[PDB]
Parts: structure tokens; sequence; C-alpha cells
């Protein structure tokens, strides 16, 4: 069976240049490759066919070379949506494979995150429970720490963190951090507050609320 | 119309049929054969044109016993409608040499 | 309109076995073929097999362990894949793809979630996010939706039915003490809200159940 | 005679367009592809395009950013690539060639220079440069001409239009403040000067100037 070699497998480029995706084949397949785009949580979907054929409805940006067992797949002037993963598929031999996908990340400019905390919800506390949610949104680079602070002494405890990927709508990251104590542990403190460290400012961006 | 025109002319739509439906049984019987290139139907009917003239350029070709039964059957029906084309057209010619000569 | 409709997900005992569904719509041809692809998560694609309907004829990737069986229905236009004996090596995403036989996979299905644990399967408690009342504001502000104590993956989640999708993040669920967890972040003019509504409509297919939560600042 | 006849130089200003022309001479069959192709300073050839002006079919090299259209005008044996919105990337010398669809490029134009700027265009400079009252000689004496202040490139300078080809060097343009300067230099029997009179011939292709400057010694 043939071997579809995709490398590297992470393309970083900067907004509007032009970028290249390889695709080596173990042995010659004619033009028998065809191109996939795979956005987080998406299903993929269809960009090039036969190494170079046009499908309706994708961006005239994309396009493809290549034949034997060297292939290109092409952006003129990459742009946040693009952000992805792209893999190859050969129909040349039974059975049909893929490559093992190359992923592609802009590297647009820095952005300081912008923080929101959330007190628990009526709702939530009538259940017994108290999760205070803190989002550190639009930012980049994506190296970021949260640190939680309750009646001004740190929290670790409790805490859980979640990082999307890269956004495909502006090229940046976002992360939530959220502290889940019990009804008690909760009304037993006064103020809780979150802090963002990130690159973009020697000091912290901090946010706080307090529970009356 | 004259027999060797007609058997000729059943004898084209039959080759297209088998050229079509080969192409379909190629990919079939191909396809789950480790290797095997004759497995999309456009390339498949390409193949069967080869078959069928003999042509042999020798880029495509069955690696199953089914792949290879189908093949067959496309030769055959190519070699004898070509053949019975010829026939044909002989037929055609020993009649007019009669006329021309009198008889 | 969607060409192939399948299941959103899919919760398997270790052990037991499933049979994922891939109805088509559209042009049909008897020369189809429908094709399944294994994702795990944070992987590739791996093509697992396929069938042409119109015969009934199924092939499989030789490669890896058979775990899937293919059949179809050709009156219901629906394709089948029987995984048996799964352990947690099985849980992925499976789509299910049509190829006019000319080689490449011209339409997708949405994939299903294929979950394989002991685990039950739970609704999710759905929360509101609005601001703390000293929380100050510029010409946007952020609310969102807690998501937790569900199982299993995926949820989708959506706000004001899907006619809002600009300044939307749904952060990766996180797995404790067998329940998932997630948060959507949603962020509109500050003036547009609360005068115009802001709702989250979360929708959980292993217990079948889509709930709304409106979110309205705090007392 | 000349084969196959470009335009010595083009000037584009970023974002616009231009149309290259190659018009053709000699034997001409219904058989032939004129092709284009693309060289930066400093760097090989590229293959841009091909096309065939009996038929009107042409073809372009896929694995490039496609900047090119080419058509053709049998009725002026004339062969056209349209460049369409380009860049600093897009300056480079642009030759056409004639292949008698047997695989070789047989013969090639002298390229024409696309430059891709802002600036204006401006006819060159030429002054004269003959020795100081206390320069010694020997067999040989040294002349030269300066072309300064010019824009864009190219400038060909000959000697007494071409008549006098040994015994010269013409050194590579200096760019500074969106302008060109080179000197060409020339070396006759020192006998033969000033008795034999030596011009130099400076022709500029944007600016369609072509000046001459007679060497002669200093009073
Ligand atoms: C007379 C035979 C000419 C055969 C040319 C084959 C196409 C080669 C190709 O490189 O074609 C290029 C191109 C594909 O990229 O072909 C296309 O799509 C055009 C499709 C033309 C062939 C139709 C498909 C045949 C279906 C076989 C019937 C079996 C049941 C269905
Ligand atoms: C001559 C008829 C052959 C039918 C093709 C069989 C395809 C299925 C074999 O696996
Ligand atoms: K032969
Ligand atoms: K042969
Ligand atoms: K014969």
């Amino acid at each position: 069976d043939i071997l579809l070699t995709q490398s590297p497998a992470i393309l970083s480029v900067s907004p509007g240049e032009r970028v290249s995706f390889s695709c080596r084949a173990s042995q010659s397949i004619g033009t028998d490759i065809h191109w996939y785009q795979q956005r987080t949580n998406g299903s993929p979907r269809l960009l090039i066919k036969y190494a170079s054929e046009s499908i309706s409805g994708i961006p005239s940006r994309f396009s493809g070379s290549g034949s034997g067992t060297d292939f290109t797949l092409s952006i003129n002037s990459v742009e946040s949506e693009d952000i992805a993963n792209y893999y190859c598929q050969q129909s040349n031999r039974w059975p049909f494979t893929f490559g093992s996908g190359t992923k592609l990340e802009i590297k647009r400019a820095d952005a300081a995150p912008t923080v929101s905390i959330f007190p628990p919800s009526s709702e939530q506390l009538t259940s017994g429970g108290a999760s205070v949610v803190c989002f550190l949104n639009n930012f980049y680079p994506k190296d970021i720490n949260v640190k939680w602070k309750i009646d001004g002494s740190e929290r670790q405890n409790g805490v859980l963190n979640s990082w999307t990927d890269q956004d495909s709508k502006d090229s940046t990251y976002s992360m939530s951090s959220t502290l889940t104590l019990t009804k008690d542990e909760y009304e037993r403190h006064n103020s809780y507050t979150c802090e963002a460290t990130h690159k973009t400012s020697t000091s912290p961006i901090v946010k706080s609320f307090n529970r009356n | 119309s004259a027999l060797h025109w007609r058997a000729a002319g059943a004898a084209t739509v039959l080759l297209v049929i088998v050229l079509l439906a080969g192409s379909y049984l190629a990919v079939l019987a191909e396809r789950g054969a480790p290797g095997a290139q004759l497995i999309t139907y456009p390339r498949a009917l390409w193949w069967s044109v080869e078959t069928a003239t003999t042509v042999g350029y020798g880029d495509l070709y069955p690696v199953t016993l089914w792949g290879r039964l189908v093949a067959v059957v496309v030769m055959v029906a190519g070699i004898t409608s070509f053949g019975l084309v010829t026939a044909a057209l002989a037929t055609w010619f020993v009649g007019r040499e009669q006329e021309r000569a009198g008889h | 309109q969607v060409q192939l409709q399948q299941p959103g997900a899919e919760l398997v005992k270790p052990g037991a076995s499933v049979k994922l569904s891939c109805k088509a719509s559209g042009y049909t041809f008897t020369s189809d073929w429908i094709h399944w692809v294994k994702q795990r998560p944070g992987h590739g694609l791996e093509w697992i097999g396929e069938i042409i309907p119109s015969y009934g004829r199924a092939n499989y990737n030789e490669k890896i362990q058979k775990k899937a069986t293919l059949t179809a229905d050709k009156s219901s236009s629906t394709a089948f894949m029987q995984l048996s004996s799964l352990t947690s090596e099985d849980s992925a995403v499976y789509y299910c793809a049509r190829e006019r036989g000319d080689g490449y996979f011209a339409v997708w299905g949405a994939g299903t979630t294929v979950t394989v644990s002991s685990a039950k399967t739970t609704p999710p408690s759905v929360y509101p996010l609005a601001p703390g009342s000293a929380a100050q504001t510029n010409s946007m502000v952020t609310l969102g939706c807690l998501v937790k104590g569900y199982f299993p993956e995926p949820v989708t989640v959506t706000w004001n039915s899907g006619s809002l999708s600009s300044g939307v993040h749904t952060f990766p669920a996180v797995l404790q003490s067998d329940l998932y967890t997630l948060s959507s972040s949603v962020t509109v003019p500050s003036s547009s809200w609360p005068s115009e509504t802001v709702t989250c409509n979360v929708a959980h297919p292993a217990s079948s159940t889509k709930v709304d939560k409106k979110i309205v600042p705090r007392d």
C-alpha cells in the first residue's frame, strides 16, 4: 500500500503570505492525489481533486500541483479562516490511503487577553455547587497563566483550565479557567479574583467580584 | 437490410454494452485487491476500450481472477466484433465484384 | 441540503457492539461507494472500508484489526457499519463519505462520536454566566454558558439558535470523575444587551436532549 | 536576421498590469509553440507557460502563483503575455522562445526587462570621461562614459555604433535614491586617438531615448 508523507506536520506563516503544503507518495501515483481541509470539530472538506483541479465553492486562493510522487497544495495569501488540518489522499491503487496531515498556524500581532470573571449562577447554587468562571479571550501568543485568589489568598485546588486551538476568525487564542467549590466552601469566602499574566504586559490583568 | 450489415450494427451495439458493463464489473472485482489500479470507472472504461481493441499500451490491467475473466470477455467481444466487420466488408466486396463482372 | 446524515453519538460498553448508520439523500447512483473513516482525538483520518450499496459488496482496511462489518439497505438509502467487541481504542469519530467511483470523497457526514466506556449517560446542566454587578464595560460585553456534569461527549452549543456566530468561543471539555464540563463565550455590543435577547442552545445527542438558557443581567 | 522581437523594457506600478509582446519573423509553422521564461536578477530560468498560435491554446507553470495570461494574434505573428497585479517579486527579464514542437528552444528573444516600482521614468545624463592633462600614456589609452540619473533599468551602451567592441567594459548599475548609474570603459591604441573619432552610444528603452557623446581630449 501507498504511504503518503506530509511534512512538516505544522506550518507557521504570517498573514497574507503564500503557503505550500507538501505530500509525498512512496511510489508514483500520476495525479491521483486529492486534498481535504478539516477545521476544528468539523468534517473534512474536499479542496482540490486530481492534484490541481478546482472544486466549486472553494476560494481561488487554493491551488494544487505535482505529479508522480511529489505534490503541493498552495494558498495565495493566507487568512484566519484557513487555520485547519490539511490532508492528502490517493486513489491510484487500492486501498485508498491518507497522509498524516499538516496543521496550518498563522502568526499575527500580539494581543492582550480580554478577561471576564463570572459569579456562580443562582440555579447552580440551588443545587449545592458553585463554579466561578473566568474567560481569557482573544489573546496572542498562546502562552498564558491564570492565578486564582480567594480573600487575597492564592487558590490551586478545584481549578480546571481549557485552551482553544487558534481561532479561525482572528488567529487568536482563548482560555477558560473554572474554580469549582461546594456551596458551603463558597459561602465562607468574600472575594474571588482571577489574574492573567500575559506577554503583552509586565503587570497582570486582574478581575474580581465580592460575593455580596 | 442485408444480414452482414445488421450483424455488424448489432455487434457494435453489443460491443459498446460489453465495454460499459465491463468497466463497471472490473472495478467491483478489483477493489479489495492490494495494488490494483483498475479501480475507478473513468479509467476502467478507457481500459475496456484498450482491451477490446488489443492496443496494449500496458498502463492498466486486472490482477484478480474475476477481473481477468471480465477482461477475457471484453477481449473476445472486441476481437469478434472487429472480425465480424471485416467479414461484412468482404461480403460487400464479393457481391460488388460479381456485379462488375456480369453475373 | 445535507447529503449524508449520521447520528451524533453512540455510547458502548467494553466488549459490546454498535451499528452506525449513514442515511444518504441528493443524487444517488448505482455506482456510488460509501466509505467509512475513523478519527481518534488529535489524530488523522484512517480509512476503514467501503461498500457499493447497489451490489452489497464491501472491502476493508486489511492493515488494522478488523472491528467493522459493512451492510446497506437499498430501500432506505442507508449504509451501516457494525463495530463489534470494542475497547477504548475503538473510541473515536467515525465519518461516512460518498465517492462517485472516481476516487475522492466529494461529500462527508458530520460524524458519529463513539465512546467506549462503562459509565452511564448523563445530560448536562446548563448555567448562565452574566457579569457581576461591579464589572465595568466598553463597547462590547461578554456573556456565556456553563455546561457541566454530562457524559459522553459531545455537546453542540449555539447562540440564539445559530443566528449569533460572530464573537463565539466554545472551549474543549474537561473530563473529571466520569463527567465532562465546558463553557461557551459570546461577545456582543454592550449597547445591544439586554435590549436584544441572548440565549445559548445546548444539544446533547447521547441523551437526546437540547435545552435553552436565556442570559439576563444579575438583579 | 532577428527571429524574435521583444520590447526592451516595461515600467509597471505595484498592482497594475502590463502586456509583453513577442513578434516572430523567419519560418513560421502552424506547429510552433511560443514559450515565456522568467529570469530574476542573479537567478535561473523559470518556465512560465506556452501557447500554440495556430490554435490559441495556452498552458502554464501550475507550481507558481499565476500572474500570466497568454494570447496570440495570427495576422501580426505576435504572441502576448498579460502579467496582472504585480509586486516587486514580478520584476525580472522575461524571454519568449520558439519551439518547433520537438522540445527545445531553438531561438530566443532578447528579453523584456520589467520593473515593478512607483518611481517615475527618467532618461540618463551621459558625460564624457577623457584623461586629465597630467596623465601619462603607453601604447593604449582608456576613455569612457558616465551614465547617471536614469530609471528604470536597462541601458545599452555601444561604442562607435557597435564597430568598436574589443577593449570595452560596461559596469553594472548602482541604485541610489531611485536612480541608476553606471560607466562604460573603452581602450584603443593611444596613437589612434584623437585622430580617429571615439563615441559612445547610449540607448535607454524605457524613455525611448538614444544619445551619443563624442569623447574629445580636455582643452
Ligand atoms: C464475468 C462476470 C464476473 C462478475 C464480477 C464479479 C465481481 C465480484 C467478485 O468479487
Ligand atoms: K495487439
Ligand atoms: K503492450
Ligand atoms: K486482427
